[PDB]
C-alpha cells in the first residue's frame, strides 16, 4: 500500500528576470553564444524539449505542470476573447430574433485601406465578418439572450486565465511537487474521471436543466429574448419552472424515492432533430450528459487510491498474459509512469481520434440550434475538428517514436507486447505495406478505370450504378438497422439518432437541416480511397516507431537520435532514414488523407444533404445528384467539384469575400514556396550564403553571426510547414468562400 | 570498394577510428605530429561511405577523405 | 493437433458444445419486441433459416429479418467459444491465466 | 571458432539473417561475462547473454560492430570478438584483428592509404583525363 | 510461448507462429503439386497449370469487354489463352537466367523448361475444360 | 532582475520598431489615404 | 495612346461605378442609424480619390498609368518616390553597416548581434540623417571598401 500524498518543494526556483537576458540558458550548448545563424533557429527549437534540457524527471514533470497552465491560461484568453468580440462587436441579439435571415458575425473590419468592404452586409445594423465558428449557435443553446451575460462571460474568463497564470508561476517558483507526485497514476485518474469529467458532465447538465432548457423552450415558443426571465428566475421562482415543466412540482422528491420515470418531461429520449430549430432535443441531450456524468463518476471509483478499496492498473496489466504474448502488458505501467513521451503519445492518437469522431457526430447530429441550417458552419466545424484530429494522430506517432527513441529500456520491455512486437516488426511492415498496395490499387484503380472508360465512350463498362455497380450493402444495411432501431431495438426511443441513417428528411426556415444521406458506388469508392490512404499514413508512422532504435540498414539509429539528418552517402543512401523524418512524410501523407475526406464530406453535403426546399416538400440541393455519376471519376472530381465550385472563390473579388479570394491566392504562393524547401538542398544554399557572404565583406557590413543555410532537417521542416500551411488555407478558403457565397 | 585516403594533415586525434562503425579505420605509429600516431584505413572493403569519420574530423580540411567508388555488397549495407 | 513447431495444443470438442448450448440457452430467452416477435433469437434465428431455405435459389436480401439475426447470434456464439477455449486452455489444461 | 559456444537466450525475431547469410558471409560474435545483462540485440528486441560464453550469429559486420559498441558501453565487456564465416566453413578473424582496440595506438600496424601534404595539392581532373589514375593519386 | 524461433535457433530471420508452422499447415503446403516428393517437374507443371488456368478463365469471362455479347465465353478463353502464354514466356525466360546446366531437379535449366511446358499444357488444358463447361 | 537586457535583445527590439513602422504607415494611411505620384 | 483620366470617359465611368456599387449596399441602411454613415465616408472617399487622380494619364481601360521613364513633368509619379525610398534604405543600410562596425569593436560581438546594444544603436540610428554624405570621405577615406576577403579554391 503507498500513501496517495502531496509533497511539494518550496521557493524551488527564484522569480527573476536574470534568465531573460540569457537566451539558451535552458541548454549547455546555446549558452555559449551563438557563432553561427543557426544557432537562433536551435534556441527555438529545443525551447520547449524539456527532457533534452536535464536528465531529471522531476524537473521535466515540473516544466509540464506549468506550461500546462501557462497553455489553459492562453486558452481561457482566446475564450474570452471570443465571448468580448460576440458582446461588443456582434449581431448576436439582432441573430436571436432572426436566426435563419441573420448571418452570424463578430468581427468588424478597420476602415484603413479599402478593407472597409470585408464589412459583409451580414444584416441586423451591424455590417461585418460572417463567422462560421458556430459561437452564435453554442450561446443560443447556452441561454445567452442579451449581451451583458456575454460581457461577464468574458470578464470571468479573463479571470480564469489569470487564476491558470497565478497557478503556473505558483507550481514552478512557491510549490512545486516532488517525483512521487504525478507517478499517482491511480488518483489522477480517479479524479479526472469523477471530477474533470463526472462532475463536470454533471454541473452542465444541472445548468441545461435549469437555463438551457427553459430559456431554449421559449424561445422556440416565439417569445422574443428580452421577455424571456432571467435564468436566475427560474431557480428562485419554482412556479415557473413547474409551468413550463410540471415535473418540477414534485421536485427532488421523486430523484430519491428511485420515481425517475416522474422525470419525463425534462429528462426525455425522443433521438431526433427538433423541428423547429433543426438540432437535437435539449431535453435528450441534459438527459444524456446527466447519464454520461453518473456512469463516469461510477467509472471514477475504479483504482485504488489511499485506501483498501480500488484496483492497481500494473496489477490488471500484468494479469492479462496468453500464450501468444508471453509476458503480455508487464512493464507497460513502469513505462507510462516515467516517460512523459509515452502518455503524451497515447493521449494524442486518443485525442485526435476523439476530435475525427466529434466532427462525424457533430454534422450528422446537429446539437446546437440552427447550426444545421447554417450551412458554413456546419462546413467549417466539420471541416476544422476534423484537421485537428489529424494532427494529432500524427503527432501522437511521432511522440511514440520519440519515446521509443529515448526513453525505451529493453530490461521493462521484455517479452512483453512492445518487445514481442518490435521482434516481429518486418511482417507487421510487410503486410501491412502489402495491405496499403492492394488498397491503393483496388480504390485509386478504380477511379482510373472510370476515367479511361469515360473518355473512350464506353461508358457501360463502368463502376457506377447504370453500369458495374459497387454497393455498399454493409453500409447500407448498417443504415437500414438504424432506420427500424426506434421500434425494434430502442423501444424507449421515439426516433433514430439521425436522419442521416434513414427516417424522413427535417427542414429549417426553407433549408434542409438532415437528410438520409443515401450511399452507392461513388461512396463505396470515395470511403475505399479513404481507407487506403489512412492505411498508408498510418504506415509510414508506424513504421517509423517500429525501425525508430535500429534496422537492417542502420544498426544504431538509436545512438544517432531520433531528429538526425541522415548516416551519410553510404549503404546507398540514408536519407530521411531517422524516425523525426518518417513523421515528417507523415505529415504529408495525413494532409491528403484529410484532404480527400473533407473533400468528400463537402461534395456530399452540397449535392445530396445541404439545399433549399420549396413548398409542397420539393428539394432542390446547391449541386443537384452530381455527385452520383460525377465523384466516381477524377475528371468529374475536377469539374464538378475543384472547378465548379471554385468560381465563388475566384470571383470573390469586389465584394465582402474578395479576402478569401486574396486568401486563396496567397495559400497557394506558400503551398508553390514550401516547393522550394522539399526539392533542395542545403549544400547549394550554403554555398550562395558564402557568395552573398563574399559580397557583404568587400563592404565590411559582414555580420558577426556567421550567415548559415537552414539544417537539413531544419529544410525538411520548413518545407512541410508551408506545404501543409498553403494547403490547409487554401481549402479553407475555397470551403468558406463557396460555402458562404451560395448556401 | 569506396576509397578512403588519409592526408599528412591528420593530427592523430584518433576520432575517425572511434567514429568508424566498420573498423574499416584503425592507428598507426607516426611522426608527423606529437600524438605520434596516424589515421589508417586498411580495410576499406569494409567501408559503406556514410562518412562518419570525415564528420568526426577535426583539421580544417578533413584529413580523412572517402571517395565513393566501385559499389559491393558490404558497400551497400544489404543484409539480405 | 500442434498449434506452432512441436509445441502441443489441447483441442476439446466440448468446448463447441459448451459454448453453443450455452449460446443458444442464453439466447432462447424470450423477448417481446418486434425483432424478435416475443421469443429468443435463436427461435426467431432458426424461423429465418427455414424461411430461407424454403426458396433455396433466392437469397435473403438487404431489408430480410435474417442477417440481425445472423450477426448478433454469430457474435455471442463466437464470443462463447473465444472465451470457452480461453477458460479450458488458460484453467483447465494449466496454460495459466 | 568455438561453433559449439553457447548462445544469448533469444526468442527468434524476424530480423535475423536470411537466407542470403547462408550462401554467402555470415558473421558472429563471441564475448564473455559474468552477469546475465540483458541487451538489445541489433536486430531488434531483447536479449540476456548467458553468464560465461555467449556466441551469436549476424548477417552484417556493421550489426556486430554495433553490437560490441553497446556491449563496451552499456557494460564494461571488452573482450569482444568479431569473426566471418564464408558458405566453406572457413573462419576469419575480423574484430579486433590483433587484439588491440583500433584507436588504440598499436605496434607492427602499417600505414594503409596515404597521400603526401594536404588535399589542396591535389591535381586536376583534366591531367589525368584518358588514365588509370585518380586526383587522389601522387 | 507458442511463438517461436523457426528452426528453434534464435537469430534466424524468421519465427515459429502457429499459420507460420503447424500440423495442417506443414501438412498443407507440403503434398502440394509443388514441394511434394516424388513428382517429376513435368507433373508439378502440368497440375499447377489446370489449377490456374481454370480459376484465370473466370475474369475474363465475366468482366471481359466482350462479357455481354454472345462470343463472352469464347473471348474470356482467348483472353486467358493470351495471359498463360505470356506467363509461360516470363517463366521460361527466369529458367533461362537463373538457372544454368545441371541434373533435372526443377533447379536446373531443363528442369524448370519441363516445368514450363507442363505449366503451359495444363493451364490451356484447365482454360478450355472451364469453357466447356460454362458453355454446356 | 536585468528586464532592460530582456527587452533589448534581438525579438522583442524587432518586433517593437515593426509595431512602430507599422503603425506610423497606417496612421499615415488613414490621414493622408489613398496616396499615389506623391 | 494615353490622354489624361480628366478627360477619359473611362474615368468617371469607373467613378460613377463605384458610387453606384456603394449607394446599392447604403439604400438598405437608415440614414441615421449604425452603417449608412460608414458607406457615406466611403462615397465621398471616392469622390475625393478620383479627384486627385485625375492629373494622371490612363489609356482606354481608364486605370491611371505611371511614366517612368525619367520626365520631369512625371518626376512626382516615380522620380521623387524613388529618391524618398533610396534616402530611407540608404539610411537603413548605412546606420545597420555602422551599428556591425561599433559592435566589431567589442569583447563578444556576437552577443551584441543577438541582445542589442540600445544606446548604441539608437546613437547611429538617430545619426546618419546625412548618409549620401557619410558614404562619401568614408570611401574616399578607403574605409568603406576591403581589399582582401575569403575566397574558396579557384578564387
Ligand atoms: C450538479 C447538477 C445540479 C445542480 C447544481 C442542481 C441545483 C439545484 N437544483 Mg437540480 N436537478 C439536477 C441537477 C442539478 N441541480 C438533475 C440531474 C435533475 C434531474 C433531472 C434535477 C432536478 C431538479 C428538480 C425537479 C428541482 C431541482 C432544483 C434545484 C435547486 C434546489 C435544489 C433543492 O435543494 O431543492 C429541494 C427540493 C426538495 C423537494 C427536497 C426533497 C425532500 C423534501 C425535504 C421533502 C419533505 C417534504 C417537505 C414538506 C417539502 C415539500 C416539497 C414538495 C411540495 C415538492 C438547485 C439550485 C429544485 C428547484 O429549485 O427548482 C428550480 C427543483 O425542484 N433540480
Ligand atoms: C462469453 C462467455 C464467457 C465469459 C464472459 C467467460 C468468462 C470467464 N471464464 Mg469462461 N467459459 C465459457 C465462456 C465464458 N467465460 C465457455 C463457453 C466455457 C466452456 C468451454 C468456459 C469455460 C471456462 C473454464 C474452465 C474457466 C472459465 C473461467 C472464466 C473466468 C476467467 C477469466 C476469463 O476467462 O476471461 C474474462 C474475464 C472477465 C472479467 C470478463 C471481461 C469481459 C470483457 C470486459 C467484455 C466481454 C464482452 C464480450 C466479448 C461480449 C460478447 C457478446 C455477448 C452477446 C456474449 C472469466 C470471468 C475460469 C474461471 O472459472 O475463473 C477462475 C475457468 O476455470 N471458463
Ligand atoms: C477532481 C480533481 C481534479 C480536477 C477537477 C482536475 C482537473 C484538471 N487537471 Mg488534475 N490532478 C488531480 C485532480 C484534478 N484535476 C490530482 C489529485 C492530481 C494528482 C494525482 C492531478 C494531477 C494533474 C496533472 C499532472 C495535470 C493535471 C491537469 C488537469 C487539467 C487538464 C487539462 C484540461 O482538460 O483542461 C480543462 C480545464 C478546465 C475544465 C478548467 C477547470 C480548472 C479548475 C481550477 C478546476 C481544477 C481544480 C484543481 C484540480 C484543484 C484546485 C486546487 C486548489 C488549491 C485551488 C484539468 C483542469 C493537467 C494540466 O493541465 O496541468 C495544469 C496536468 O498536467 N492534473
Ligand atoms: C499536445 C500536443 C503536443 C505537445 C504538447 C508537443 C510537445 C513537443 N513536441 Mg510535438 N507534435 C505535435 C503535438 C505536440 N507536441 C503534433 C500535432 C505534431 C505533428 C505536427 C508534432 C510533431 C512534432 C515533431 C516532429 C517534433 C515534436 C517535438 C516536440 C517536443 C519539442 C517541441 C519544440 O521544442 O519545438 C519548438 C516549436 C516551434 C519552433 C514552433 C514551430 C511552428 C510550426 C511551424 C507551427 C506553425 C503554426 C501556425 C498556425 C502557422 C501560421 C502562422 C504563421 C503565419 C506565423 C515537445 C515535448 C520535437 C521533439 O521531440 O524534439 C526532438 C520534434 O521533432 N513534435
Ligand atoms: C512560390 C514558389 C517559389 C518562390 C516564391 C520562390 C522564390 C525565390 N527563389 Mg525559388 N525555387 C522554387 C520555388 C520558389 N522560389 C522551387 C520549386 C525550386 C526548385 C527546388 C526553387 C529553387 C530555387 C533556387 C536554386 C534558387 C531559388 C531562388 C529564389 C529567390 C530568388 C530571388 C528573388 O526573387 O527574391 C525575392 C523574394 C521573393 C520572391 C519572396 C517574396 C517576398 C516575401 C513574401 C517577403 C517576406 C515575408 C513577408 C513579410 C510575409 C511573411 C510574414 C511573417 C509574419 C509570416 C526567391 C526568394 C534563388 C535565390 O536564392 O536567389 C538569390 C536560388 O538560387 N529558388
Ligand atoms: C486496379 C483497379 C482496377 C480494377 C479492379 C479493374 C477491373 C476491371 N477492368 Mg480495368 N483498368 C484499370 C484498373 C482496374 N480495372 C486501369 C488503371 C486502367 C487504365 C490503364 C484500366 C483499363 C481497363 C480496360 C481497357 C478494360 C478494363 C476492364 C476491366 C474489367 C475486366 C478486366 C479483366 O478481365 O482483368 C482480368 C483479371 C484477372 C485475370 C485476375 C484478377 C485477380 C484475381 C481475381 C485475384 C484473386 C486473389 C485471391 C482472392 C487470392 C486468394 C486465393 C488463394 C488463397 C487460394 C474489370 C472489372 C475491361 C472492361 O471492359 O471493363 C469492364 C477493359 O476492356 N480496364
Ligand atoms: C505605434 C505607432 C503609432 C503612431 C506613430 C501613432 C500616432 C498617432 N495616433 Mg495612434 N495608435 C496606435 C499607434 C500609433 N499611433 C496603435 C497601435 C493604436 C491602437 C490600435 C492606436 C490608436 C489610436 C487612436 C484611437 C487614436 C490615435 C491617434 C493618433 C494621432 C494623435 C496625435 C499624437 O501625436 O498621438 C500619438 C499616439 C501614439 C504615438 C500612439 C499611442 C497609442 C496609445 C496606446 C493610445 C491608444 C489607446 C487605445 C484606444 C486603448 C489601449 C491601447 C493599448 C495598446 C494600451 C497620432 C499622430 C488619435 C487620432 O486619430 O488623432 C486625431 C486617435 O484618436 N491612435
Ligand atoms: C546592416 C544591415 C544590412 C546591410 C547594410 C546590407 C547591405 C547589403 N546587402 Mg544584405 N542582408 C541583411 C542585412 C543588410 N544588408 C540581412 C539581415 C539579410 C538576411 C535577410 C540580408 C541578405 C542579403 C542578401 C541575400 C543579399 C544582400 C545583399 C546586400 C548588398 C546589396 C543590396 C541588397 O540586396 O540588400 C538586400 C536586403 C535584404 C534582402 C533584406 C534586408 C533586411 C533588413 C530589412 C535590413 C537590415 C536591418 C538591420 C537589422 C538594421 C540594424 C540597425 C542597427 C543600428 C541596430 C548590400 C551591400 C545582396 C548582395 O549579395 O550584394 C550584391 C544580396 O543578394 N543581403
Ligand atoms: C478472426 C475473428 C476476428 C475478425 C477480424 C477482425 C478482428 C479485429 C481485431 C484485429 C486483430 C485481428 C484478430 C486476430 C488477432 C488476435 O486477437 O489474436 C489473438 C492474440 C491475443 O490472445 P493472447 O493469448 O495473446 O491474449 C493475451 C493478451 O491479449 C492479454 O490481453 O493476439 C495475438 O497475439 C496476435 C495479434 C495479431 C496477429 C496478426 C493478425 C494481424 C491481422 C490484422 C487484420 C485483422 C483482420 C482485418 C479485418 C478483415
Ligand atoms: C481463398 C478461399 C478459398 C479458395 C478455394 C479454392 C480456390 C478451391 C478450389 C479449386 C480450383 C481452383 C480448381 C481448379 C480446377 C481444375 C480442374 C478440376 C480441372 C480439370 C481437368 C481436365 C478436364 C483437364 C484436361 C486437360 C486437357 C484438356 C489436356 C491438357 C492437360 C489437361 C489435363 C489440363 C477457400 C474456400 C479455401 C477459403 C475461403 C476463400
Ligand atoms: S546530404 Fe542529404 S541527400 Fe546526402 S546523405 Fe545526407 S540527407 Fe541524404
Ligand atoms: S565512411 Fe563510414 S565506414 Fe567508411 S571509413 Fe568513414 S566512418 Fe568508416
Ligand atoms: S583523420 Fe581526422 S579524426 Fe582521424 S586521426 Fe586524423 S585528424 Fe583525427
Amino acid at each position: 500500500e503507498k500513501q496517495v500524498k502531496v509533497v511539494v518543494d518550496r521557493d524551488v526556483v527564484p522569480t527573476s528576470f536574470e534568465k531573460w537576458a540569457k537566451p539558451g540558458h535552458f541548454s549547455r550548448s546555446l549558452a555559449k553564444g551563438p557563432k553561427t545563424t543557426t544557432w537562433i533557429w536551435n534556441l527555438h527549437a529545443d525551447a520547449h524539449d524539456f527532457d533534452s534540457h536535464t536528465s531529471s524527471l522531476e524537473e521535466v514533470s515540473r516544466k509540464i505542470f506549468s506550461a500546462h497552465f501557462g497553455q489553459l491560461a492562453i486558452i481561457f484568453i482566446w475564450l474570452s476573447g471570443m465571448y468580448f468580440h460576440g458582446a461588443r462587436f456582434s449581431n448576436y441579439v439582432a441573430w436571436l430574433s432572426n436566426p435563419t435571415g441573420i448571418k452570424p458575425s463578430a468581427q468588424v473590419v478597420w476602415p484603413i485601406v479599402g478593407q472597409q468592404i470585408l464589412n459583409a452586409d451580414v444584416g441586423g445594423g451591424m455590417q461585418g465578418i460572417q463567422i462560421t465558428s458556430g459561437l452564435f449557435q453554442l450561446w443560443r443553446a447556452s441561454g445567452i439572450v442579451n449581451e451583458l451575460q456575454l460581457y461577464v462571460t468574458a470578464l470571468g474568463g479573463l479571470g480564469m486565465a489569470g487564476l491558470m497564470i497565478f497557478a503556473g508561476w505558483f507550481h514552478y517558483h512557491k510549490a512545486a511537487p516532488k517525483l512521487e507526485w504525478f507517478q499517482n497514476v491511480e488518483s489522477m485518474l480517479n479524479h479526472h474521471l469523477a471530477g474533470l469529467l463526472g462532475l463536470g458532465s454533471l454541473s452542465w447538465a444541472g445548468h441545461q436543466i435549469h437555463v438551457s432548457l427553459p430559456i431554449n423552450k421559449l424561445l422556440d415558443a416565439g417569445v422574443a429574448p428580452s421577455s424571456i426571465p432571467l435564468p436566475h428566475e427560474f431557480i428562485l421562482n419554482r412556479n415557473l419552472m413547474a409551468e413550463l415543466y410540471p415535473s418540477f412540482q414534485q421536485g427532488l422528491v421523486p430523484f430519491f424515492t428511485l420515481n425517475w420515470k416522474q422525470y419525463s418531461d425534462i429528462l426525455t429520449f425522443k433521438g431526433g432533430l427538433s423541428p423547429v430549430t433543426g438540432g437535437l432535443w435539449l431535453t435528450d441531450v441534459a438527459h444524456h450528459h446527466l447519464a454520461i456524468a453518473v456512469l463516469f463518476l461510477v467509472a471514477g471509483h475504479m483504482y485504488r487510491t489511499n485506501w483498501g478499496i480500488g484496483h492497481s492498473i500494473k496489477q490488471i496489466l500484468e494479469a492479462h498474459k496468453g500464450p501468444l504474448t508471453g509476458e503480455g502488458h508487464k512493464g507497460l505501467y513502469e513505462i507510462l509512469t516515467t516517460s512523459w513521451h509515452a502518455n503524451l503519445a497515447i493521449n494524442l492518437a486518443m485525442l485526435g481520434s476523439l476530435s475525427i469522431i466529434v466532427a462525424h457526430h457533430m454534422y450528422a447530429m446537429p446539437p446546437y440550434p440552427y447550426l444545421a441550417t447554417d450551412y458554413p458552419t456546419q462546413l467549417s466545424l466539420f471541416t476544422h475538428h476534423m484537421w485537428i484530429g489529424g494532427f494529432c494522430i500524427v503527432g501522437a506517432g511521432a511522440h511514440a517514436a520519440i519515446y521509443m527513441v529515448r526513453d525505451y529500456s529493453p530490461t521493462v520491455n521484455f517479452n512483453n507486447v512492445l518487445d514481442r512486437m518490435i521482434r516481429h516488426r518486418d511482417a507487421i511492415i510487410s503486410h501491412l505495406n502489402w495491405v496499403c498496395i492492394f488498397l491503393g490499387m483496388h480504390s485509386f484503380g478504380l477511379y482510373i478505370h472510370n476515367d479511361t472508360m469515360r473518355a473512350l465512350g464506353r461508358a457501360q463498362d463502368m463502376f457506377s450504378d447504370t453500369a458495374i455497380q459497387l454497393q455498399p450493402v454493409f453500409a447500407q444495411w448498417i443504415q437500414q438497422i438504424h432506420t427500424l432501431a426506434p421500434g425494434n431495438t430502442a423501444v424507449n426511443a421515439l426516433a433514430t439518432a439521425s436522419y442521416a441513417f434513414g427516417a424522413d428528411t427535417v427542414t429549417v426556415g426553407s433549408k434542409i437541416a438532415m437528410m438520409p444521406i443515401k450511399l452507392g458506388t461513388a461512396d463505396f469508392m470515395v470511403h475505399h480511397i479513404h481507407a487506403f490512404t489512412i492505411h498508408v499514413t498510418t504506415l509510414i508512422l508506424l513504421k517509423g516507431v517500429l525501425y525508430a532504435r535500429n534496422s537492417r540498414l542502420i544498426p544504431d539509429k538509436a545512438n544517432l537520435g531520433f531528429r538526425f539528418p541522415c548516416d551519410g552517402p553510404g549503404r546507398g543512401g540514408t536519407c530521411q532514414v531517422s524516425a523525426w523524418d518518417h513523421v515528417f512524410l507523415g505529415l504529408f501523407w495525413m494532409y491528403n488523407a484529410l484532404s480527400i475526406v473533407i473533400f468528400h464530406f463537402s461534395w456530399k453535403m452540397q449535392s445530396d444533404v445541404w439545399g433549399t426546399v420549396t413548398s409542397n416538400g420539393a428539394i432542390s440541393h446547391i449541386t443537384g445528384g452530381n455527385f452520383a455519376q460525377s465523384a466516381i471519376t477524377i475528371n468529374g472530381w475536377l469539374r464538378d467539384f475543384l472547378w465548379a465550385q471554385a468560381s465563388q472563390v475566384i470571383q470573390s473579388y469586389g465584394s465582402s469575400l474578395s479576402a478569401y479570394g486574396l486568401m486563396f491566392l496567397g495559400a497557394h504562393f506558400v503551398w508553390a514556396f514550401s516547393l522550394m524547401f522539399l526539392f533542395s538542398g542545403r549544400g547549394y544554399w550554403q554555398e550562395l550564403i558564402e557568395s552573398i557572404v563574399w559580397a557583404h565583406n568587400k563592404l565590411k557590413v559582414a555580420p558577426a553571426i556567421a550567415p548559415r543555410a537552414l539544417s537539413i532537417t531544419q529544410g525538411r521542416a520548413v518545407g512541410v510547414a508551408h506545404y501543409l500551411l498553403g494547403g490547409i488555407a487554401t481549402t479553407w478558403a475555397f470551403f468558406l468562400a463557396r460555402i458562404i457565397a451560395v448556401g | 570498394a569506396h576509397t578512403v585516403k588519409i592526408y599528412d594533415n591528420c593530427i592523430g586525434c584518433t576520432q575517425c577510428v572511434r567514429a568508424c562503425p566498420l573498423d574499416v579505420l584503425e592507428m598507426v605509429p607516426w611522426d608527423g605530429c606529437k600524438a605520434g600516431q596516424m589515421a589508417s584505413a586498411p580495410r576499406t572493403e569494409d567501408c559503406v561511405g556514410c562518412k562518419r569519420c570525415e564528420t568526426a574530423c577535426p583539421t580544417d580540411f578533413l584529413s580523412i577523405r572517402v571517395y565513393l567508388g566501385g559499389e559491393t555488397t558490404r558497400s551497400m549495407g544489404l543484409a539480405y | 493437433f500442434e498449434v506452432s513447431d512441436g509445441e502441443p495444443y489441447p483441442l476439446n470438442p466440448a468446448v463447441i458444445f459448451i459454448a453453443l448450448i450455452g449460446w443458444s440457452a442464453v439466447a432462447a430467452i424470450p423477448s417481446n419486441i418486434p425483432v424478435l416477435g416475443g421469443t429468443g433469437l435463436t427461435q426467431a434465428f432458426l424461423a429465418s433459416i427455414q424461411r430461407l431455405l424454403a426458396q433455396y435459389p433466392t437469397g435473403p436480401k438487404l431489408d430480410d429479418p435474417f442477417w440481425f439475426y445472423l450477426i448478433v447470434y454469430h457474435v455471442g456464439l463466437f464470443a462463447l467459444l473465444i472465451f470457452g477455449q480461453i477458460g479450458y486452455a488458460g484453467y483447465a489444461k494449466g496454460t495459466y491465466n | 571458432l568455438n561453433l559449439k559456444m553457447p548462445s544469448p537466450s533469444f526468442l527468434g525475431s524476424t530480423g535475423g539473417w536470411l537466407r542470403c547469410a547462408e550462401t554467402e558471409e555470415k558473421y558472429a560474435m563471441t564475448w564473455s561475462s559474468d552477469q546475465q545483462h540483458i541487451f538489445e540485440m541489433p536486430t531488434g528486441g531483447a536479449a540476456v547473454m548467458n553468464s560465461g560464453d555467449n556466441l551469436l550469429y549476424l548477417a552484417r559486420k556493421e550489426q556486430a560492430l554495433a553490437l560490441a559498441t553497446q556491449l563496451r558501453t552499456q557494460f564494461k565487456i571488452q573482450d569482444y570478438k568479431i569473426y566471418r564465416i564464408f558458405p566453406s566453413g572457413e573462419v576469419q578473424y575480423l574484430h579486433p584483428k590483433d587484439g588491440v582496440l583500433p584507436y588504440q595506438v598499436n605496434k607492427g600496424r602499417e600505414q594503409v592509404g596515404r597521400v603526401k601534404s594536404t588535399i589542396g595539392k591535389n591535381v586536376n581532373p583534366a591531367q589525368v583525363k584518358f588514365t588509370s589514375k585518380a586526383t587522389y593519386d601522387r | 510461448d507458442y511463438i517461436k524461433p523457426y528452426n528453434n535457433d534464435p537469430f534466424v530471420g524468421h519465427l515459429a507462429t502457429p499459420i507460420n508452422s503447424s500440423s495442417l499447415t506443414r501438412a498443407y503446403l507440403s503434398q502440394l503439386p509443388i514441394y511434394r516428393r516424388g513428382v517429376s517437374p513435368f507433373l508439378r507443371g502440368l497440375e499447377i497449370g489446370m489449377a490456374h488456368g481454370y480459376f484465370l478463365i473466370g475474369p475474363f469471362v465475366q468482366l471481359g469487354p466482350l462479357r455481354n455479347t454472345d462470343i463472352k465465353y469464347l473471348a474470356g478463353l482467348l483472353s486467358a489463352i493470351g495471359l498463360i502464354v505470356i506467363l509461360t514466356l516470363g517463366m521460361l525466360l527466369y529458367g533461362a537466367v537463373s538457372f544454368t546446366n545441371d541434373s533435372q531437379d526443377l533447379e536446373s535449366v531443363d528442369g524448370w523448361r519441363q516445368l514450363a511446358s507442363g505449366f503451359l499444357l495444363g493451364a490451356v488444358g484447365g482454360a478450355g475444360f472451364a469453357y466447356l463447361l460454362l458453355t454446356l | 532582475m536585468n528586464l532592460k537586457k530582456y527587452l533589448s535583445t534581438a525579438p522583442v527590439v524587432a518586433t517593437l520598431w515593426l509595431f512602430l513602422t507599422a503603425g506610423i504607415l497606417i496612421e499615415l494611411n488613414r490621414f493622408f489615404p489613398d496616396s499615389l505620384f506623391y | 495612346v494615353l490622354t489624361p483620366c480628366q478627360q477619359s470617359e473611362a474615368f468617371h465611368k469607373r467613378e460613377i461605378n463605384e458610387v453606384r456599387t456603394l449607394e446599392n449596399r447604403q439604400a438598405n441602411y437608415e440614414a441615421n442609424s449604425p452603417s449608412y454613415l460608414a458607406l457615406q465616408s466611403q462615397i465621398d472617399q471616392v469622390h475625393k480619390r478620383f479627384d486627385k487622380y485625375g492629373t494622371l494619364l490612363c489609356g482606354q481601360d481608364g486605370l491611371p498609368h505611371l511614366i517612368t521613364d525619367g520626365d520631369w513633368r512625371h518626376a512626382r509619379e516615380f522620380t521623387i518616390p524613388a529618391l524618398l525610398f533610396l534616402y530611407i534604405t540608404g539610411w537603413i543600410g548605412w546606420v545597420g553597416r555602422s551599428y556591425l562596425k561599433y559592435t566589431k569593436e567589442t569583447k563578444n560581438p556576437t552577443e551584441q548581434e543577438i541582445i542589442l546594444d540600445v544606446p548604441m544603436a539608437l546613437k547611429y540610428m538617430l545619426s546618419g540623417f546625412l548618409w549620401p554624405l557619410s558614404a562619401w570621405q568614408e570611401y574616399r577615406s578607403g574605409q568603406l571598401l576591403a581589399k582582401e576577403d575569403e575566397i574558396t579554391v579557384s578564387p
